[PDB]
RNA sequence: AAAGUGUACUUUAUAAAGUCAUUGUAUUGCUUACAAAUAACUAGGCAGUUGGGUCGGCUGCUAUACUAUAGCGCCCCAAGCCUGAUAAUUAGCUAGGCGUAACAGCGGCAAGCCACAGUAGCACAUAAAAAUUGCUACCGUUAACGCAGCAGUAAGAAAGAUUGGACAAUAGCUUAAGGGCAGAUCCAGGUAAGCGCUAAAAUCUUUGUG
C-alpha cells in the first residue's frame, strides 16, 4: 500500500520525508552486512581447502 | 462542456477527459491532481483508440515526463487510465485563446446555469 | 539421540531463533539454527549458538552468551536472524544495528495487565 | 487486452475490427424518427459513430453533414432538449461548433417559442464561439419576451426568464 | 540466487527503492547389507514364480561411456527359486522413563520417524502437501453431516478439567506507507503427585528512637 493525497499540506510533506529517510537507512544497512558476510565466507573457504590438503 | 475538464473532479477517469475534447485531445497535456503542480509531471497523448465494445472507454498512448524529461524510450499505453483525478492542462497558446471562454464558463457556473458535478 | 541436521533445506529458509525455556513468568531463551517453518521447540536443529536471560539481576544488567566464531559462519551461509536476534546482535556489536520503520499507531495503554486476568480481578 | 507498445497497435486493430460505417443507419434513422425517443436514439448513433471512427484512424468531425437534418427533425417534432444537450457536449458528439449551426438551432427554438431554450443554446454556444452575433442576441431577446408573455402565468417560468436575461446581459 | 535481466507496474517541487515476469554445469536419487516378539498340535511353498533376449518405460535444448536401478509391463526362450519356508497370534518403532549392585525385566511425561482422519477404490500432488480439497460405492443419523482441531454434551467405565482472557512476549502467514490474521503459544479456572512458606503476641523487631 502507498499514501497519496490531493491536498498539498504539511501532512503530505511529512509522510514523504519520513519514507525517504527510512528507505535510505535500510539500503545503507544492507550493503554493510553483505560485505561482512562475503569477507567471512572467503576465510572459511580457505580453511576448508587447507584441511582437505592435510587429509 | 470541454471547459469543465480543467478542474479535476471526483470519479472522473481519463477516458471522460479524453472523449470530451476536440480531436480526442491528441497532442494534449494531462496530469492527475495528486501530482504536485510544480513537479512537471504530465502525459502527452499521441494516439487514441476507443474500446471495442463499450465505446465509452479509450486506450491512450504517449510519453511520460518527469521534471520535463522523458522516462521511457518508446511510446507506451497509459496503464492508469482507470484511476481518478485526471484534468486538462492547456498549453500557453491555448490558455490565451481560451481566456474569455473560461470567464464565460465560470460566470455560468457561479450563476448556477451549469453544474460541473453533473458534467 | 538428537543428532544435528547436515543437509540444508531445499524449499525453506534457515533462521536464527529464540526458543522459550523459562518458567511461569520467568523467561529464558536459547539461540539455535532451525528451519523457518517448524514448531517453536522442535528438536530439529543444526546447532545451538547461545543463550539469553532477559531479566535484570542484582547488578542491574542482563546476561547474554554467544559463540563468536560460529555466529559468523552461519550468517555467511545464509541464516537470517529474527527481529529480536537482530537487536541482540546489534547491541553486542556483532553487526550494525538494523533501523526500524516509523510508528503511528497509538501505543497500547494496557500491555502488562490486558493479558493477565489475575491483576484485572484486583483492578 | 490492448498491446503495451504502440508499434504493435496496427495488428491489434486489424483483428476483429468493430463496425465503423454508420452513415446509412443514421440517414435511415433521421427520416424514421418522429418523436423525442427517436431523437435520443439518433444522439446515441452520433456518439457511436464518432467513437467508432478511431478504429479506422480518423479523428475528424464525422457527424458534420447530418447535423442540419437532425435540427430540422427536432424542430418539426417540437422537442428542443436534444439540441440543448448537443451544444452542451458538441465535441463529444463529433459536431464542430460554428455560427451557422448556432443560428439554425436558435431559430428553431425561437420558432417553437421556447425563449428560455433559445437563451440556453446561445449561452452554451458562447462557450465555443468567441464572438456572438448581435443580431442573434436580439432574436433571442425577442424570443424571451414572447416566451414571457406566453407563460406569464407561471412564476417559475418568469424567474427562469429573468435569470437567463441577466446571464445574457452579463455575458 | 542475501543475485542478474526488463520498450513492464507503483511512489517522488523531497528517490532511494520495491512490486510483477523470467533466468542455475548438466537443472529436486536410486540401490544393497546387518539387527529387531511369540510361533512345528503351522511341512511343504512358488508358475510372473527363478533367470536370459527384443521392445516399452514421455514431459526436450554439453560431449562420451554400445543404452548406464529393477519381472516395473508385453512377447519369446530355459526350468529354475525358497525350505524353520509358507500360514497364523500379538504390537506403532526409537528413546527419555520405573525397579535392580549389575545382568536382565517392563513401557505415563520432552523430542525424532512412520501411518491415519466414519469404511473402501480413485483423480490431483512430482520435490516439502490433503482433518478443515474433489469423484464413486458403502455404513450410521437426518439433498446433507461424520470434533481422533480448542471448549463442551450424552452413553459406557472403579476412574477422564472451563462451552475462560489476550495477541503484551516467543515462533509463524501476508504487506515496503509500519498494518492485518491466529483455540500454536503465553496467562487464568478445576483436580490432596511433588517442592517452599504461613496458621500467637511481645519495649510498635536498638537494621529502632532521636
Ligand atoms: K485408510
Ligand atoms: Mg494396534
Ligand atoms: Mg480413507
Ligand atoms: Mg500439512
Ligand atoms: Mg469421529
Ligand atoms: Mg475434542
Ligand atoms: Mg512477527
Ligand atoms: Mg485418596
Amino acid at each position: 500500500r502507498v499514501f497519496t493525497s490531493n491536498k498539498m499540506d504539511e501532512e503530505r510533506a511529512k509522510r514523504i520525508t519520513e519514507q525517504r529517510d527510512f528507505i535510505q537507512a535500510r539500503v545503507e544497512w544492507k550493503k554493510a552486512t553483505i560485505s561482512l558476510y562475503k569477507e567471512w565466507r572467503r576465510t572459511f573457504l580457505q580453511k576448508d581447502i587447507e584441511e582437505q590438503h592435510t587429509k | 462542456s470541454y471547459l469543465a475538464q480543467l478542474v479535476p473532479r471526483d470519479k472522473r477517469t481519463l477516458s471522460n477527459v479524453i472523449l470530451n475534447l476536440p480531436n480526442h485531445g491528441i497532442g494534449g497535456i494531462f496530469a492527475r491532481d495528486t501530482w504536485h503542480p510544480e513537479s512537471k509531471r504530465y502525459w502527452e497523448i499521441l494516439e487514441v483508440v476507443t474500446a471495442k465494445d463499450s465505446s465509452a472507454k479509450v486506450d491512450a498512448y504517449g510519453y511520460l515526463y518527469y521534471q520535463g524529461e522523458k522516462t521511457h524510450p518508446f511510446p507506451k499505453r497509459v496503464h492508469s487510465v482507470w484511476r481518478y483525478g485526471w484534468y486538462w492542462k492547456p498549453k500557453p497558446e491555448q490558455e490565451k485563446l481560451l481566456q474569455p471562454l473560461k470567464e464565460r464558463y465560470n460566470t455560468l457556473v457561479d450563476m448556477g446555469i451549469i453544474d460541473p458535478s453533473q458534467l | 539421540m538428537n543428532n544435528l541436521l547436515t543437509q540444508l533445506p531445499k524449499h525453506d529458509l534457515l533462521k536464527i531463533k529464540l526458543v522459550r525455556w523459562g518458567f511461569n513468568k520467568k523467561p529464558f531463551y536459547v539461540l539455535s539454527v532451525m528451519k523457518r517453518r517448524q514448531a517453536r521447540n522442535s528438536g530439529n536443529r543444526y546447532e545451538d549458538i547461545g543463550w539469553w536471560d532477559p531479566s535484570p539481576h542484582q547488578d542491574g544488567n542482563s546476561h547474554f552468551g554467544i559463540k563468536f566464531d560460529r555466529v559468523k559462519y552461519w550468517l555467511s551461509q545464509g541464516a537470517v536472524p529474527t527481529e529480536k536476534v537482530y537487536g541482540l546482535f546489534g547491541q553486542a556489536g556483532i553487526i550494525p544495528q538494523k533501523p526500524a520503520p516509523p510508528k503511528y499507531k497509538p501505543a497500547d495503554g494496557n500491555a502488562d495487565t490486558k493479558w493477565r486476568p489475575e491483576l484485572q480481578k484486583n483492578l | 487486452i490492448a498491446p503495451s507498445q504502440l508499434d504493435k497497435l496496427e495488428k491489434f486493430v486489424h483483428v476483429r475490427p468493430p463496425k465503423t460505417d454508420y452513415e446509412e443507419d443514421i440517414k435511415q434513422a433521421i427520416s424514421s424518427v418522429t418523436d423525442n425517443e427517436g431523437l435520443k436514439k439518433c444522439l446515441d448513433l452520433f456518439l457511436t459513430n464518432h467513437a467508432a471512427q478511431t478504429w479506422v484512424g480518423k479523428h475528424e468531425y464525422a457527424n458534420a453533414g447530418q447535423v442540419s437534418d437532425f435540427i430540422k427533425v427536432c424542430e418539426k417534432v417540437g422537442s428542443s432538449a436534444p439540441l440543448v444537450t448537443l451544444w452542451q457536449s458538441a465535441y463529444r458528439y463529433g459536431v464542430d461548433p460554428t455560427v451557422p449551426l448556432l443560428r439554425s438551432s436558435a431559430a428553431a427554438c425561437a420558432a417553437l417559442g421556447e425563449g428560455a431554450d433559445a437563451a440556453l443554446v446561445l449561452l452554451y454556444g458562447s462557450c465555443y464561439i468567441v464572438n456572438v452575433p448581435e443580431d442573434l442576441a436580439a432574436a433571442v431577446r425577442t424570443a424571451l419576451e414572447a416566451h414571457e408573455k406566453a407563460q406569464e402565468g407561471n412564476a417559475e417560468a418568469l424567474a427562469k426568464v429573468q435569470k437567463y436575461r441577466e446571464a445574457l446581459d452579463r455575458l
